[PDB]
């Protein structure tokens, strides 16, 4: 999971 | 927004759609290319091809279970492109590049047409 | 094999599937969550959820146009997860994390359950 | 396009  | 994103989600979805294709699950159309038949999901074809997008948004053609391609279309070129749609992988070879590019132009698959033109320009 | 791969293909396919969802094109099922209704593509739901995969591979349920979820399921949690399925983006907030995790467990969306458990463990 |  990432900060888009 | 403040959303988080799962990097592999789109790839995992496509992998699962290809698994459904391989097991012939919920396929809703047959694409006829001369003597060959290819089962697929209308939504995946529309998501990958400007031609299928136009076909299945047509109020009459959206309901067809069989679509016949132009007789000039090569079944192997179509097969390679159908595999690309469901996997992101393109089996581009010296022996098939002309058929693949001609099929991608007909299907309106701009990125495929672009890499074919570049690979051809490199070999001249 | 000797294939080449188009990096953005899976993301572009999903973006187009979401565009079809937004315009209600070729949606083939309604998911009922209490008083709310959500139109979707069976194939996308199966590709994202272990529960929908099991439902639409069932020889009888594969043909249903309406699926009613358990009454304990929160419509907002479902909406957030449906958006995630079509976009890879999860709108996870302090106010919705419990409903989202409960909905992801029911839907069998393992990666969503995993990030919810981690975000909850961080706030304790 | 890349070599996967
Ligand atoms: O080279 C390509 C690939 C492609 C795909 C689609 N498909 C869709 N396009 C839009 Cl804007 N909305 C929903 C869908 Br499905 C249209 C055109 C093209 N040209
Ligand atoms: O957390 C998750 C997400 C998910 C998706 C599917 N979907 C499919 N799985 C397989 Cl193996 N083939 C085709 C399809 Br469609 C099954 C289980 C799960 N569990
Ligand atoms: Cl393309
Ligand atoms: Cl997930």
């Amino acid at each position: 999971w990432v900060i888009p | 927004d403040s959303c988080i994103q799962f990097t592999r989600h789109a790839s995992d979805v496509l992998l699962n759609l290809n698994r459904l294709r391989s097991r012939d699950i919920l396929t809703d159309v047959v694409i006829v290319v001369s003597r060959e038949q290819f089962r697929a999901h209308k939504t995946v074809l529309m998501a990958c091809s400007g031609l299928f997008y136009s076909i299945f948004t047509d109020q009459l053609k959206c309901n067809l279970s069989v679509i016949n391609l132009d007789p000039e279309i090569n079944p192997e070129g179509f097969c390679i492109l159908l595999d690309f749609m469901y996997t992101s992988r393109l089996n581009l070879r010296e022996g098939n590049i002309m058929a693949v590019m001609a099929t991608a132009m007909y299907l309106q698959m701009e990125h495929v047409v672009d890499t074919c033109r570049k690979f051809i320009k490199a070999s001249e």
